[PDB]
Formats: structure tokens, C-alpha cells, sequence
């Protein structure tokens, strides 16, 4: 999972998709013109989309890597360091752990926080 | 500063994405070569682009009471 848990990450703490054999869900066009739709792969997923809490989460986690993909557009830059934002995220090192529940949700809402403070200082002040 | 484009159907169209402004969380719009010529070319086919001068072409439509191309009349 070493290498999933990598792609998470910098999804969730950049707003990157990296996905060269299709394993992620949150796919998209064209690999102007930003307003594109996301796919999510169910078959990839690592929990049910069926339970309204997964759902929850699972937008959470596409839409921290959708302001992260716009700040990072939007500034023109290849990545966000961890400087632009009090808030500091750790790597996934380990993926059964971050499955233990609560830690998980935890940790997007993380992510999910650092995206909006990251985005919301852009729109209100660039 | 905004560098703007303007459509046929009244749209006008920033070029490209807004950028932020100064203030950032951490220039000038000159033109290449190509560029130069391009907008001379284009001026020269804008011209010609004219209707009047399309004699060239069975899109030019040719009068309308005459059939002739306008200059053919001029």
C-alpha cells in the first residue's frame, strides 16, 4: 500500500493526480478548460459509497485535492509547500493504521482544513 | 490590466486565467517575432477579408441584382 498511500497523499496535501495505471478513484479529462468532470472508479475504492458517512468522506477527499488543484493552477506553481499554511501534514507511513477508523477521516479533515485555509487566503486576498 | 477579448457575440473573454493580484500567499505582454508578423498578416487578411474584396472566391456574393462581385461593378 506504500505507494497508494503516496498517491493519497499527494492528492490530498496537493491536489495532485498521478494515476498512470488507473487505480485511483477520482479520475478526469484531458490529462482553459478546468472545469472537467471527476470520475470515481467504485470498483477502486476502499470503502462502499453506499453508507452516507464513506460518501461523506469520499468528498471530502475530492474536493481537498480540487481546491489544492485550483490554488495550485491559480498561482501557477508545481507544488504548495508546507510553509504556505499553519497547518502541517505528516505522510501516510502506514496504511493499516490509517485504516483503523476515525484516524482516516481525521486525517482528510486535516487536509480538507489546510485546503480551505490555503484557498480561501487566495480568494480573499489575491 | 485586464487583458481582454473581445467576441463576436458580445462575449468578452479574459485570456486566460485570472491571476491573483500582488498580494500572493509566497511581465509585460510584448510580442515575438512570430507574433509581429502575425498581427501584420492578420491586418493585411482583414482587409481582404472585407467582403468587397473576395473576388477570389464563390463566397463573395456576387451583387445581387448585378451578379457581380462588387468591384467588378466599382
Amino acid at each position: 500500500s506504500q505507494d497508494y498511500c503516496t498517491m493519497l497523499y499527494e492528492w490530498l496535501t496537493q491536489g495532485i493526480l498521478n494515476d498512470p495505471y488507473q487505480e485511483f478513484m477520482t479520475y478526469d479529462d484531458l490529462e482553459r478548460a478546468w472545469d472537467t468532470q471527476y470520475f470515481i472508479r467504485k470498483d477502486v475504492l476502499l470503502r462502499d459509497c453506499d453508507s452516507e458517512e464513506d460518501k461523506n468522506l469520499l468528498f471530502k477527499m475530492l474536493r481537498t485535492g480540487i481546491l489544492l488543484k485550483v490554488v495550485r493552477a491559480s498561482l501557477q506553481i508545481p507544488t504548495i509547500p508546507s510553509n504556505s499554511s499553519d497547518i502541517t501534514i505528516q505522510e501516510i507511513n502506514d496504511f493499516a493504521d490509517l485504516m483503523e477508523g476515525s484516524n482516516l477521516e481525521l486525517y482528510v479533515d486535516k487536509c480538507y482544513s489546510r485546503a480551505n485555509e490555503i484557498f480561501l487566503k487566495l480568494f480573499f486576498q489575491g | 490590466q485586464f487583458d481582454l477579448i473581445r467576441l463576436n457575440n458580445g462575449t468578452i473573454e479574459l485570456n486566460g486565467i485570472l491571476t491573483p493580484k500582488a498580494e500572493v500567499l509566497t511581465i509585460e505582454k510584448t510580442l515575438n517575432i512570430d507574433e509581429l508578423e502575425s498581427v501584420h498578416n492578420t491586418f493585411l487578411t482583414n482587409i481582404l477579408s472585407h467582403k468587397l474584396f473576395a473576388t477570389n472566391t464563390s463566397e463573395i456574393s456576387v451583387g445581387d441584382y448585378s451578379g457581380q462581385p462588387y468591384p467588378t461593378s466599382l
